[PDB]
């Protein structure tokens, strides 16, 4: 769960119509929201029904990626695509190619047809061929044909775009080792 | 706590993550907390 | 834990007094006390000692509660510190007398595991260091008591570990005899190199160099150099012929530093950084 | 205006005698106040700009917090509940 | 009572207690369970013996800790409007 993420303590005006503007975080779940309301004149009121708000996504893309990886190593990455539209839609996936580290082509190339409340598995084959800090990014075209797949999709949706950031530590292998040398320089007008 | 002339084993399990092959090795380092220079160095490979 | 915690009240000292304090470092260097402050206050016991490990407690920690007691106190100028944690601690201090001879005793065996058979001595010195450096003049019992057991100390205790110690103690207790002669003596069992003097841990036992005793950069050493760097500074008045030898002795002990900062190890590079703290606090240039 | 354990006695006076009987109904809680809060939609984008439409007593010093409701299927425990306030006051049902 | 009057008049007595009065602070604590690395966010609410807001100062506001110790400490706290908001982030530690 997430943080209270409106906290203020706004007074309320004339007959009252005040409007709390805010900006919601990343986490999806429900958002309850209550408050007690003073006024030196009456009262407080603490609400007896709690209002109900809810933020999601229609396309969930996700990476799940060890910390750390050794130099030369084949890893397989696994990238799940989610699908929760009404409609069942087509999906391609596709990986930015690098220099700094290889991909190996895994020849796999298949544009399930997902539906609602289903996910996908798409992989592929990556060797550590680099040292430090290496960013992934996978991207998505949504071409999805909606009315399930012989239905053409005609004008019910456009575009839906969702690319996220992975980031990998490769490390060559062995321990790591330092040898500090520290000095102390005095100089009087004086060059060392 | 200490670590006697007398060999001492430990042990524990270890579950698996994201898959990955051809898993090169792993090091163990033991060293004592107040003198770093009496240290020593063990190699870790998959039993499989 | 007390490694992120003994040197911020120091080098905040030393940047305030040398025209050098900062509102945002100030600012980030409270933070950090109170950050500490939280982690520390996790392995207090009930009884009011302090012991390490929570997950495995083991009857207090009487080195480690001497140990807390004074960063509290030394650290309690700019954070909250609750007055009834130290006043505890100290009751636990004043109930743990154990008075084997003249001399006290320490709690748990797990931290003075070097200094031998003197444990005890060196137990009871630390404390004497620890209640001067708290802000306490010596009108206590628990401070006259430890005075009293330092006092015959002369004749045994031939060892460079507790002799640092006594040293530290003697310097902080205004002296002209004891302490004199004591850095005196000490002064001869000097290690020179080229440009710099420094004290070995003078191990007479298993001098050798294949037993795991080959690594020359041993932690204890710089404990001890920073102790004599620290009372010989602390003296009435430190003369010109006694700032080359400032110089000569800060020079080693500054060798021994890392990329980050720590020296060797939690213990010795509080002091290493106090000490250089207390030697940079004599010296400065207004442009440089 | 009646918090909970309203109790109610009638009773009637016939020439010599008076009779009297009593209940203890409960009343729901409802703090003599009206507030209406409520969003301006029920769903959203992750990153959305959420408005919240509140209405409440004129002149009100009025507190709102928002909370995941993963909470309330933890410990479903709030403190200063509709109740606990009322049941923080001394002598609200006299007994002797 | 008295019910003087031309025709016939009753003088009656009978006895009441008065008793005083205290005043009603609470705690709105959100987030019923907590986790480390949060962020606590008090409420203070003073309160008349019936619902109305005072004006109220604190002094000796503070945590405790499960071993006993006083962690954040507050003082010279006064109420703006009867509601005291109050802030202090939890460590990433947070013994449990
Ligand atoms: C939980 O908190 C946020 C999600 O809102 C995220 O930044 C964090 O990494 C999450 N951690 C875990 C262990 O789920
Ligand atoms: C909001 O959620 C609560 C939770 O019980 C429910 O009682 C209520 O009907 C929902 N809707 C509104 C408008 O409050
Ligand atoms: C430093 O370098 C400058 C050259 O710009 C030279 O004139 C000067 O003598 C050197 N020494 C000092 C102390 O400035
Ligand atoms: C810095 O030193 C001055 C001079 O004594 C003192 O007034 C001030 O409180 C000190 N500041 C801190 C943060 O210790
Ligand atoms: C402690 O510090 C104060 C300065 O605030 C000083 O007056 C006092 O002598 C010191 N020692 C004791 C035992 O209070
Ligand atoms: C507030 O909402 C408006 C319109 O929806 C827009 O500026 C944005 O979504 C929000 N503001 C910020 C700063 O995010």
């Amino acid at each position: 769960f997430s943080e209270t993420f409106l906290w203020r303590l706004v007074s309320v005006d004339s007959e009252g119509q005040n409007t709390i503007t805010e900006t919601v975080p990343d986490t999806i779940t429900k958002w309850q929201g209550s408050m007690f309301c003073v006024s030196e004149k009456e009262g407080f009121g603490i609400t007896k029904y709690s209002a109900n708000f809810t933020s999601f996504l229609p396309f969930f893309v996700e990476l799940s990626l060890p910390y750390s990886l050794t130099r030369e190593e084949i890893l397989v990455m696994k990238a799940f695509v989610s699908n929760y539209l009404e409609e069942c839609i087509k999906i391609i996936v596709t990986l930015q190619p690098s220099a700094d580290f290889e991909v190996i082509p895994q020849d796999v190339k298949q544009d399930q047809c997902i539906c609602s409340g289903g996910r996908s598995s798409y992989s592929w084959n990556i060797i550590a061929s680099s040292l430090g800090r290496i960013s992934f990014i996978v991207s998505a075209e949504t071409t999805h044909i909606g009315a399930s797949c012989d239905g053409p999709s005609d004008q019910s949706q456009s575009t839906r775009k969702d690319t996220v950031i992975q980031t990998i530590l490769v490390q060559p292998e062995g321990i790591r080792k330092e040898e500090t040398s520290s000095n102390l320089v005095c100089v009087e007008d004086s060059n060392v | 706590n200490a670590v006697p002339l007398k060999t001492i084993q430990l042990s524990f399990k270890v579950l698996i993550g994201s898959r990955v092959l051809n898993v090169k090795s792993a090091s163990v380092y033991v060293y004592d907390y107040y003198e770093t220079g009496e240290n020593g160095f063990a190699s870790y490979s998959q039993p499989c | 834990n007390l490694a992120r915690m003994a040197p911020i009240p120091y080098v905040l000292e030393y940047l305030n007094n040398t025209n050098q304090l900062t509102d945002e470092l100030l600012q980030t260097a409270v933070q950090f006390l109170n950050e500490g402050y939280y982690r520390q206050l996790r392995y207090k016991l009930p009884s009011g000692a302090y012991d390490a490990f929570w997950s495995s407690p083991s009857d207090g920690s009487s080195w480690l509660s001497a140990y807390t007691f004074k960063t509290f106190e030394k650290a309690k100028k700019y954070i909250y510190v609750d007055g009834k944690i130290q006043q505890q601690t100290l009751l636990y201090l004043q109930t743990s007398q154990k008075l084997d001879n003249g001399c006290f005793k320490a709690e748990g065996n797990l931290f003075m595991r070097q200094c031998g058979q003197e444990r005890d001595l060196c137990f009871t010195a630390y404390l004497a260091i620890a209640l001067l450096e708290s802000n306490y003049s010596s009108g206590m019992t628990l401070l006259d008591d430890a005075l009293g057991c330092l006092e015959a100390a002369m004749s045994s205790a031939s060892t460079l570990y507790f002799k640092s110690y006594t040293v530290y103690v003697f310097t902080l207790v205004q002296n002209w005899e004891i302490r004199n002669t004591l850095l005196n003596e000490l002064k001869s069992k000097v290690v020179s190199e080229r440009g710099t003097l420094h004290w070995e841990r003078e191990d007479k036992l298993g001098q050798e160099g294949i037993p795991l005793y080959y690594p020359n950069y041993s932690p204890a050493e710089v404990e001890i150099t920073a102790y004599m760097l620290l009372s010989i500074a602390k003296g009435s008045d430190p003369t010109h012929d006694d700032l080359t030898y400032m110089a000569q002795i800060s020079v080693w002990l500054i060798q021994q530093q890392n990329s980050y900062g720590g020296f060797r190890s939690t213990q010795d590079t509080v002091v290493a950084l106090q000490a250089l703290a207390f030697y940079a606090q004599l010296l400065f240039k207004s442009n440089a | 205006d009646l918090a909970p354990g309203a109790e109610l006695i009638v009773y009637c006076i016939l020439d010599l005698e008076l009779i009297a009987d009593t209940i203890s109904l409960d009343i729901e809680k409802c703090f003599q106040n009206q507030v209406s809060l409520s969003f301006s939609d029920d769903l959203g984008p992750t990153a959305s700009n959420v408005s919240l439409n509140l209405s409440a007593a004129p002149g009100s010093l009025c507190g709102v917090k928002v909370i995941d409701s993963s909470l309330l299927l933890i410990n479903p425990y709030e403190s200063l509940s509709a109740s606990g306030v009322y049941y923080s006051i001394p002598y609200l049902s006299l007994f002797g | 009572l008295s019910v003087s009057g031309g025709g016939e008049d009753i003088k009656d007595r009978k006895a009441v207690v008065i008793a005083p009065l205290n005043t009603i602070c609470l705690i709105q604590m959100d987030k019923p369970v907590y986790k480390p690395g949060c962020k606590v966010r008090f409420r203070l609410i003073s309160l008349n013996t019936m619902l109305l807001p005072i004006s109220e100062k604190y002094t000796a506001v503070y945590l405790e800790d499960p071993s006993g110790s006083r962690i954040a400490q507050w003082q010279n706290q006064e109420s703006v409007g009867g509601v005291v908001q109050l802030e202090f982030p939890l460590i990433s530690d947070a013994a449990p």
